[PDB]
């Protein structure tokens, strides 16, 4: 049997931010 | 709060299943919850109080990937149908809630933020129903009361039809009563 | 590809916000008029102008993605200002809210057209105007998001 | 003259 294995994540600490340039 | 989530794919199909079989994962870990898979499922582990959880239904009694190889569960409640294993390096964990407030918030792999009104110790019914195919993939993942705290973890999908109209949870206070 | 849920505008004489939900990037009809919206293809006509509600709307741009709106009904409300800043506002009636610890004016300046977020993150209403006293924003204005559903049809 | 789009605001925080 494999591991289970992180493939993404979510990050729910961002805050609204102005998309860099 | 507000409730703010965004989502990142970090492996594809192939590295996915080589990492599977060696159980070593070099990758860097960012995030309160963590998408997960195995060779047959992909679905959530969130991170609550240093400890990475995910329901058993999707896990079963697995090793996570990490970058020492495979790690161990530390917890295994086949009837909860819960599993936990040290949270990973990097990652950062929610807070279990203490308002006792009725208002939830499903974090979906979407990373979509849905409401939902608490109707008992591990129900909550949608204010917006759902194709089941939508919440698919989900379990695992945090209920959030209105200050991002967690209140539980998505079990299972109360359907019809294929139209989820609610959801059954694993409320906080039961990973207490697993832990002990 | 990150995409913005909010753009930050212009016209030759003033600055403020448009925020798409449902397809549409809304804004306010006190800022930009009967305008068309810039492309790379040109200018690109409002799909719905109502002037009553002080409310215009244009096919969402690229670079953009739609916020949902509210469906929770709560009251705890969050103001996202041109600098990204958060600001907590408690709903008082259909259209009106207060500010949890009132700003100097200059701080919510250029906002108009932006959100107002419930806890979840979806849409309650526009920012139409800083209700004042003195210099000092105690309030808000907005457009109830339900005006935009109704527009819609 | 058009509106015209000077930035834009990515509500999550999402970083490129
Ligand atoms: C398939 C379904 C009909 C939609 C079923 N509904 C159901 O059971 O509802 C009951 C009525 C309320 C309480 C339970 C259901 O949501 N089940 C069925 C399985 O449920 C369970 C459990 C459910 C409750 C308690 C213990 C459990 C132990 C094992 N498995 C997994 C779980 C499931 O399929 N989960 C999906 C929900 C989102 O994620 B999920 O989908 C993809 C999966 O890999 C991971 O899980
Ligand atoms: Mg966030
Ligand atoms: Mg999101
Ligand atoms: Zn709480
Ligand atoms: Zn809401």
């Amino acid at each position: 049997k494999g591991s289970v294995v992180i493939v993404g994540r979510i990050v729910l600490s961002g805050k609204p931010a102005i998309i860099p340039k | 709060a507000p409730i703010t989530a965004y989502a990142q794919q970090t492996r594809g199909l192939l590295g996915c299943i080589i990492t599977s079989l060696t159980g070593r994962d070099k990758n860097q870990v960012e995030g309160e919850v963590q998408i997960v898979s195995t060779a047959t499922q992909t679905f959530l582990a969130t991170c609550i109080n240093g400890v990475c959880w995910t329901v058993y239904h999707g896990a079963g009694t697995r090793t996570i990937a990490s970058p020492k190889g495979p790690v161990i569960q530390m917890y295994t409640n086949v009837d909860q149908d819960l599993v936990g294993w040290p949270a990973p390096q990097g990652s950062r964990s929610l807070t279990p809630c203490t308002c006792g407030s009725s208002d939830l918030y499903l974090v979906t792999r979407h990373a979509d933020v849905i409401p939902v009104r608490r109707r008992g110790d591990s129900r909550g019914s949608l204010l917006s129903p759902r194709p089941i195919s939508y919440l698919k993939g989900s379990a695992g993942g945090p209920l959030l009361c209105p200050a991002g705290h967690a209140v539980g973890l998505f079990r299972a999908a109360v359907c019809t039809r294929g139209v989820a109209k609610a959801v059954d949870f694993i409320p906080v206070e039961n990973l207490e009563t697993t832990m002990r």
